[PDB]
């Protein structure tokens, strides 16, 4: 070298792209199983992405989601479309295909259609509190007797998917795959990395685990 | 060659030198932010030590922790005021110490731990408030796994939350190792997402002393050392409850 | 000139443009100040951390026997007690350390580090050690005689309780060693159980660097 | 740099760009001033209106018994009437105001709201009334003397016709109380009917913050 | 269609579907047809100065090693 | 005027645009200067050099 680094800032330690959910769903009535589904903003999820996140206790960020989706037909029409709706915490959700819920107009919703460069929008800081708590300890109720760990902290919305075409002879199935990087990070209190392999996505249990590998005999 | 510090009402002699260790290098402060004029808040004669009960250490105990500011709730003013008011914050002035001869060894190490979040002793289990808690009394780590219905799944070399024990020193530290010091001092100020909050609903901290080296000493002399603590706000503030009207 | 050039279509992850918001209203949280704040990694990889020296298969399972290694008065002079490779991040003493996990995102980092020693016995108790250091690409000391003729420091418990070294020229077999060997056995005040500790303890010196960003091997997927 | 960067193709919802117009020709009307003009949304929730206190089960059906509470020479020193749990948005006495409205198209506001009472009985009736506020987290007292020791404003109804409470710190169970009690039994000038009645109006005080736009829970659905 | 580089020393995968694909720290290219085709650039590489083209070695610190582009 | 103008997709070879990146954080290695230098390639043509005149079958 010959000047200070710069691959060590903790706007560079994060803010990598990520996989972190895919899903389907098909063409089909309102009356088909399958035919809406729904992930859950969480970065939790994956192991990899949850270790790198547990370095902070308290973050703040804005946050890009890319989707991309192919489709394939199975066994024996015009370009589908297809809707992703956001849904702010706390706004209404559709329970089926169909409902005032991917009407409502306080809900943001991208169209799209295949052929096009993958759709993509960013979703500014969400929380009446200044930073995302990555450890809590507290219980929900004014009494403790609540819930224990992550209560109304770290809430976030969720994705909706769904065909905007009408049914029509042959199932289409999609596939999208769920892209995501924080952006603008401000990280304040450092944490000791995690040794224990996470057991829950909600808790922080563990199960005890040797600190390291023996050696032969600790003189040379 | 000594001084005794004195906070009005209480009164503790400590040793001249033994630093501090300023956590974040930051000290307590009153908030100055503005837009206070719909929510004004007042400030105090809660600013004097409190000394909570001593305990054993003694060779093979495997370590002690406390929960603020939930240690607190049945001491005096203090206590009072985290049960007419809705919200508050404050920092600490923490002084650990502890007798010992020149015959004795080992060295233990504080450290404040701001949001510890324990485990649950069985993997699917959720802790309750009763055992994550024990009020002013010193709860207590344990070597050698067991199973609890609810508890905490202390393991000392996990420290309760699966990280490792040798790396608690990331957060403000202090070692007290007998045949130099005996005594510490670390001053917290408030850390938390928001300015106030719910001082039962919430715990800020959790203080812990965890042995390494193990107490020791040499033919004759007491088979005991006992470890005390003692704990001060500093700089403390509550909501408001005057109507801001007239007639 | 164009807009259509060839790769001007494609999503390529780590590629930064800007992108339209969801909410261009709500956006709005003012923040505050917040003690503490880290802006770069080298601010957590410049703090001590105590490593375990002592690995035997029980005393690093129940590991508040992991890190301090004993000492007697029954040992003659001029045995060694532990050594290391010297080498964070491949060596398991000290890359499950602190420090030593923040070296395992990165591939090819340089830097000098500095070891701590601290002893914690009796207020009592006085020996002499020396400690070693042996260059890259040389073995191991056989001998304290072999020791002493190589760079060494004779640290007197006694008057110091700590000591420092400050090692040089690390980066990544060949690599140093440290090593610790009796000079003295150390002098009991009376005490039956001639037990008596040290620790260890190490961080980052000064300047550090690291490159390239890759993903660590101490997690395994995801299991829920 | 290229203008096919990921997410350059896509319809989102809620994001501004220019757009091409159907009629770039007409499009002429000039503007006339027009008394009264609104900018912000605050400039309707700081204005009052009058709450519904009394809930039955067909005194807000037929809601002009809504608006108004009952006194009566009968009653004794040291009961209190009405009272409420003080949280707009959320508590069906001050949800359905005018103010209140505003604030269930919001999720997460603060600031202070301020209430009023107005006396509106005979000119010839006299009393004395304590008025109460308990801060957040603590229930409502349970006594006159109770009461007395927290918060309290002792108005007078034979002076003013009105009082002002302005509350601070709200901002969405744990909450305020709101209370009114006798201190004497109303004093009548020989009126037969002791009916005297007073009303209660609520409106925003000064500053005012609400964030984040969301929809109302109060109409379901189309039907037309 | 997608095309992951792995920078050298990564994990790789041995499938069609492994957590290598998953991975947040290899870059990858996600690309549909009927556009212009994918590219991007890999910035210089290497602990060393410059790439060697000949080299004159062994891969071990005693020769007994590999000899030549280790 | 436009920026779809006929030849406006098409990947030509030997046609030079900037292209992003890959890695956009690491990229860093410091050069050092390092004992000749060529930047043109009649740098090696100005160089002698021992030509065969003889030629038989061996």
């Amino acid at each position: 070298n010959n000047h200070v680094r710069s691959e060590s800032t903790i706007e560079n330690f994060l803010a990598r792209s990520a996989c972190v959910f895919y899903l389907e769903y098909k063409t089909g009535t309102k009356e088909d199983s399958n035919s809406f589904n729904n992930w859950v903003i969480t970065t939790r999820r994956v192991a990899q992405l949850r270790r790198k996140l547990e370095m902070f206790t308290y973050l703040r960020f804005d946050m890009e989601i890319t989707v991309v989706i192919t489709s394939s037909q199975d066994q024996s029409a015009p370009v589908l479309t297809h809707q992703i709706m956001y849904v702010p915490p706390g706004g209404p959700i559709p329970v089926s295909v169909d409902d005032y819920s991917w009407q409502t107009s306080t809900n943001p919703s991208i169209f799209w259609t295949e052929g096009n460069a993958p759709a993509r929008m960013s979703i500014p800081f969400i929380s009446i509190g200044n930073a995302y708590s990555n450890f809590y300890d507290g219980w929900s109720h004014f009494s403790q007797a609540g819930v224990y760990g992550f209560t109304t902290l770290n809430n976030m919305g969720q994705l909706f998917f769904r065909h905007v075409n009408k049914p029509n002879p042959a199932a289409i199935t999609s596939v999208a795959r769920i892209y995501f990087k924080p952006k603008h990070v401000r990280a304040w209190v450092p944490r000791p990395p995690r040794l224990c392999p996470y057991i829950n996505s909600t808790n922080v249990n563990f199960e005890p685990k040797p600190v390291t590998e023996v050696r032969t005999n600790i003189i040379t | 060659r000594v001084r005794s510090i004195t906070l009005g009402n209480s009164t503790i002699t400590t040793q001249e030198c033994a630093n501090v260790v300023v956590g974040y290098g930051e000290w307590p402060e009153y908030l100055s932010d503005n837009e206070a004029t719909a929510e004004d808040q007042p400030t105090v004669a809660t600013c004097r030590f409190y000394t909570l009960d001593s305990v054993q250490w003694e060779n093979g105990s495997p370590g002690w922790w406390w929960k603020f500011p939930d240690a607190l709730r049945d001491m005096g003013l203090f206590g009072q005021n985290m049960y007419y008011h809705y919200l508050g914050r404050a920092g600490y002035t923490i002084h650990v110490q502890c007798n010992a001869s020149k015959f004795h060894q080992g060295c233990i190490l504080v450290v404040c731990v701001p949001e510890a979040e324990m485990g649950s002793a069985q993997t699917s289990g959720v802790v309750n408030y009763e055992h994550i808690s024990k009020g002013e009394i010193a709860s207590r780590f344990t070597t050698t796994t067991t199973a609890e219905d609810h508890g905490v799944q202390a393991a000392v070399w996990n420290a309760g939350m699966g990280v490792g024990v040798g790396n608690l020193t990331i957060f403000p530290h202090q070692w007290i190792n007998l045949r130099t010091n005996n005594s510490a001092t670390i001053v917290m100020p408030y850390v938390n997402s928001v300015p106030m909050d719910n001082m039962y609903r919430h715990h800020n901290f959790t203080l812990m002393i965890i042995p390494f080296v193990p107490l020791d000493f040499s033919a004759g002399a007491s088979t005991y050392v006992p470890i005390t603590v003692t704990v001060a706000p500093m700089c403390a503030e509550y909501n408001g409850l005057r109507l801001a009207g007239h007639q | 000139p164009t807009m259509n050039t060839p790769g001007s279509n494609q999503f390529l992850t780590s590629d930064d443009f800007q992108s339209p918001s969801a909410m261009p209203q709500f956006d709005v949280t003012p923040e505050m100040h917040i003690p503490g704040e880290v802006r770069n990694l080298m601010e957590i990889a410049e703090v001590d951390s105590v490593m375990p020296i002592n690995n035997d298969s029980a005393a690093k399972v129940s590991s508040m026997e992991a890190y301090r290694v004993e000492l007697s008065t029954n040992t003659n002079a001029g045995t060694q007690v532990f050594g290391f490779q010297l080498n964070p991040g491949a060596e398991s003493v000290m890359n499950r350390t602190l420090m030593g996990e923040i070296l395992n995102y990165y591939a090819h980092w340089s830097g000098s580090i500095k070891i701590t020693f601290v002893f914690c016995g009796s207020a009592m108790t006085t020996g002499k050690f020396l400690l070693s250091y042996a260059p890259p690409g040389a073995g191991a000391p056989k001998t304290r005689k072999d020791a002493m003729l190589g760079t060494h420091v004779v640290w007197d418990v006694g008057l110091q309780s700590s000591c420092v070294l400050c090692i040089p020229w690390i980066s990544q077999t060949n690599a140093g060693f440290v090593t610790c060997w009796y000079q003295t056995s150390v002098v009991s005040p009376a005490s039956n159980q001639p037990k008596c500790y040290m620790m260890c303890m190490v961080s980052a010196c000064n300047d550090f660097s690291v490159r390239m960003l890759r993903d660590t091997k101490f997690i395994e997927q995801t299991s829920f």
